[PDB]
């Protein structure tokens, strides 16, 4: 994922080394980036990740929708990531729009005013509310990120990742087995090695070899 | 069948027969095993093959076991439970029915079951605190998927839905040759229309019935059980 | 009764001289309405059934629910005891307390020899129940391919709609029996019929049998 993190250096990395001289700049920093595309990789592991490198707090969501609307007026300063919420009128669309009515008071207290600097969020959605929401926000104040699925590049690091957590034998080519877990997203790697530690408790070998990760592969595409 | 069986048997049985494998195996979290599906009965003999597949200790504790005037004893009873089970052996806890015990609420008309749910928000954190080197198992099952807390289907805590079919064919099987390979077998005595049947009407406590239509068999004027009792004991209960 | 356990536990010179003391004990039964036929028949006993049928006792006796001994010797998996029956004159499509008839019973013990014996007396193979459902949809819901098979050397039907509007291709699918499946379709099968449901043959297979069934259909 070097393409994700290069383009959300700008994102999450900018408030890290300079949070104080928001304020001499003026560039119009965006007020939140969205991330549409099937979460696979980049909704818990590059949003902790990147902000355990800003060594910041992590707020996250997870009618109860307001207390946290008012926690979060309180410890202002963190990276708030929607996961529960990314899954004609009527009255479900105006209890949903109590909700759309909280992030229109958000683009009016983010767009509104910044009352104290380093105000960076990040949005998640993956339906319908694409077009509606894009209905409700045609480009005026957002950061519009792309999320492609995770390439062949974006497998190598993240089969890296997911590989140094566990044990990998020494003769294996990173080149083939990750040009070889095709699917939806990076999580589809995730589910080659985690359905592939089961089969080397199976197996009772100490280490994992490259035909087991194919056999994950033929186990993730049945599964697909 | 055999997938739950073997889901159960590889994701719940063998790390539990491990100790401290749980970081050196692929680190995961499936602690956390739900069932569905309200027409099966269930609960009850996959209880008792845990029972007799392993020996150890097993905390049966039905979902209301704490719905008591004291709203403080359920800290104290699941702490107890929490304490015994880390230190005496690697038991095996058993939440049913979390339907009536994960519901939200925004009134205070039933603030104990607010409390009780706040309790379940407490242990929910403190599962979170013990994911290392725990040693005790959580099964769970459920047969309402609607009202159920977001919380508890969030991933990492269940990472184990499994379902029950409608039409329990091989439990039909096995819960008529479990009764009968003890009772006379009557040749006359046939499992075609009581495996078809119900499939189109179907029940709980297969096993109930049996007894039941031995219960009607009983009368010593007919020395096997036959589909008289069979039907009748369907038609009565 | 006491000829009940005469001829359940198979006392053969009590029993005969206790017919040959008291004639009436044949005839008589217990109170659920089953004579000395069906216990003896329910036991399996030849000799037994054939002193009793010897005497001329009616084969069409049935009990309180409608049951045949006919469906006790085709149940009960002892060919003497159909040759008996049958021999005497048992009603090959009796009807018993739920509609079903000797073949159903006679499919459900695997039994080709019983099979072969009522259905060459003159049994209706297509011969439905209360729930029209025939032999082929239990002998399917087990898995009894050759029952099956000998039901289909006097050219029975396969496409018998059930209650719910289930052909017998629709259990064989609901078993996962993918020989009883290619057989059955290859035998004239139809796999256009739905059921109450709404459900074709090939959507009640799961992975992705349907594909087969469909490519054996037009192949």
């Amino acid at each position: 994922l070097d393409k994700q993190i290069k383009e959300i250096k700008e994102v999450i990395e900018l408030p890290v080394k300079h949070p104080e001289l928001f304020e001499a700049l003026g560039i119009a920093q965006p007020k939140g980036v969205l991330l549409y595309g099937p979460p696979g990789t980049g909704k818990t592991l590059l949003a902790r990740a990147v902000a355990h490198h800003t060594d910041c707090t992590f707020i996250r969501v997870s009618r109860m929708v307001r207390e946290l609307f008012v926690m979060a007026r309180e410890h202002a300063p963190s990276i708030i990531f929607m996961d529960e919420i990314d899954s004609r009128l009527e009255g479900g669309s105006g209890g949903d729009s109590e909700v759309q009515r909280t992030m229109l008071e958000l683009l009016n207290q983010l767009d509104g005013f910044e009352a104290t600097k380093n105000i960076k969020v990040i949005m998640a959605t993956n339906r319908i509310d694409i077009l509606d929401s894009a209905l409700l926000r045609p480009g005026r104040i957002d950061r519009k990120i792309e999320f492609p699925p995770p390439n062949e590049e974006a497998r190598l690091d993240i089969l890296k990742i997911h590989s140094r957590k566990m044990n990998l034998t020494r003769g294996i080519n990173l080149r083939k087995i990750a040009e070889l877990m095709p699917g939806a997203s990076g999580a589809e790697v995730k589910g080659v090695c985690t359905e592939a530690g089961m089969y080397a408790l199976r197996e009772r070998r100490v280490h994992v070899t490259q035909e087991d990760f194919e056999m994950a592969v033929a186990k993730v595409m049945q599964k697909d | 069948m055999d997938i739950q069986k073997q889901e159960v048997r590889e994701a719940v049985e063998l790390p539990l027969t491990h100790f401290e494998l749980y970081k050196q195996i692929g680190i995961d979290p499936p602690r956390g095993v739900l069932m569905y599906g309200p027409p099966g009965c269930g609960k009850t003999m996959l209880a008792k093959a845990v029972a007799h597949h392993t020996t150890a200790a097993f905390i049966r504790v039905v979902g209301s076991e704490f719905v008591q005037k004291y709203l403080g004893e359920g800290p104290r009873m699941v702490r107890d439970v929490f304490r015994l089970a880390k230190e005496n052996a690697p038991a095996i806890i058993f939440i049913d029915e979390i339907d009536a015990i994960a519901t939200k609420r925004f009134d205070a008309q039933t603030g104990a079951d607010r409390e009780v749910q706040r309790i379940l928000l407490e242990l929910l954190n403190q599962m979170d605190g013990f994911d290392q080197n725990v040693n005790v198992k959580v099964i769970m099952a459920t047969n309402r998927a609607d009202t159920l807390d977001p919380a508890l289907l969030r991933p990492g805590r269940l990472d184990r839905k499994i379902e029950f079919p409608l039409p329990d064919r091989r439990q039909k099987r096995l819960i008529f040759s479990t009764i009968t390979s003890k009772m006379n077998l009557s040749e006359e005595v046939d499992l075609e229309d009581y495996v078809a049947r119900p499939d189109k009407i179907s029940g709980a406590d297969i096993n109930s019935i049996c007894q039941e239509s031995g219960m009607l068999a009983v009368r010593e004027n007919r020395y096997i059980v036959l589909a008289k009792d069979f039907e009748k004991a369907y038609k009565t209960v | 009764l006491m000829v009940c356990n005469l001829a359940y536990s198979g006392k053969l010179e009590e029993l005969k001289e206790s017919i040959l003391a008291d004639k009436s004990l044949a005839t008589r039964t217990d109170q659920d309405s089953r004579t000395a036929l069906h216990w003896a028949c329910s036991a399996g006993h030849t000799e037994i059934v054939e002193f009793l049928l010897q005497l001329g006792v009616p084969v069409n006796d049935k009990d309180d629910a409608g049951w045949s001994p006919l469906h006790i010797a085709a149940s009960a998996g002892r060919d003497e005891i159909v040759k008996a029956l049958l021999g005497k004159g048992a009603q090959v499509n009796a009807v018993n307390q739920n509609g079903c008839t000797p073949l159903h019973y006679a499919a459900s013990k695997n039994r080709h020899e019983i099979a072969v014996m009522l259905l060459e007396g003159g049994a209706n193979p297509d011969a439905k129940d209360h729930y029209e459902a025939t032999a082929m949809h239990r002998a399917a819901a087990k898995g009894n391919l050759k029952m099956i098979h000998i039901l289909l050397y006097y050219k029975a039907s396969t496409n018998i709609q059930d209650t719910e509007g289930n052909t017998p291709l629709h259990l064989a699918c609901d078993e996962e029996r993918v020989e009883e499946a290619k057989l059955l379709v290859s035998q004239g099968a139809s796999i256009y019929i739905e059921n109450k449901e709404e459900k074709t043959p090939l959507q009640v297979a799961k992975g992705g049998l349907g594909l087969i069934l469909k490519r054996m259909v037009e192949g």
